[PDB]
């Protein structure tokens, strides 16, 4: 392992893989687990109408 | 932004998109220190300043042909209710707070007036 020759870790995923949606901030197998994402949830626009 | 006058005493400010701004109903007759028997008569804006003419339902004045006080409020009757021109500004949405208060005093009168307004008669109303 200290030369980088070694075993590949692998971590089990329920169904069938079929692809990968692959955005710059996420990573989804199969496109699931899209989230509203926590960081921006308090900033918004103020309202034309105010 | 715009003002509307609610009812007699209040006064809702409305955005230029047509909306009501929260929390912006304000009783410019409890702002003014006046009593329920105050109705806002007239409203203006000037420098930036709202201005708003008051007067009660309960008034009631008096004339006497003799003396000097010809003129007077009947305080015997609980209708010493003069009317009054308020100053009103944003301190802030909008919040009202009291500038000047003003009295409107009944008028003086001379002993060359109320020689005419002893026998001065007047005729009842027009009406529609």
């Amino acid at each position: 392992s200290e030369i980088g020759i070694g075993d590949s870790t692998f971590t089990k995923m329920d169904g069938k893989l079929t692809g990968v949606v692959s955005t710059p901030l996420v990573n989804l197998i199969n496109g699931q687990g899209a989230t509203s994402d926590s960081d921006t949830e308090k900033i918004s626009f103020k309202p034309g109408n105010q | 932004t715009f003002l509307v006058k609610e009812d007699s005493k209040n006064v809702t400010a409305y955005t230029p998109f047509a909306t009501p701004i929260t929390d912006s109903k304000s009783d410019l007759v409890s702002l003014a220190q006046l009593d329920s028997s105050y109705q806002i008569a007239d409203q203006t804006i000037h420098n930036t300043n709202l201005f708003v003419l008051f007067k009660s339902r309960d008034v009631k004045v008096k004339y006497e042909s003799s003396g000097s006080n010809n003129i007077s409020f009947d305080s015997t009757s609980q209708g010493e209710k003069p009317s009054y021109v308020v100053e009103f500004t944003n301190s802030t949405g909008i919040k009202w707070t009291m500038v000047k208060k003003y009295q409107l005093d009944v008028p003086n009168v001379s002993s060359d007036m109320n020689q005419v307004l002893k026998n001065l008669i007047l005729e009842q109303p027009l009406t529609k």
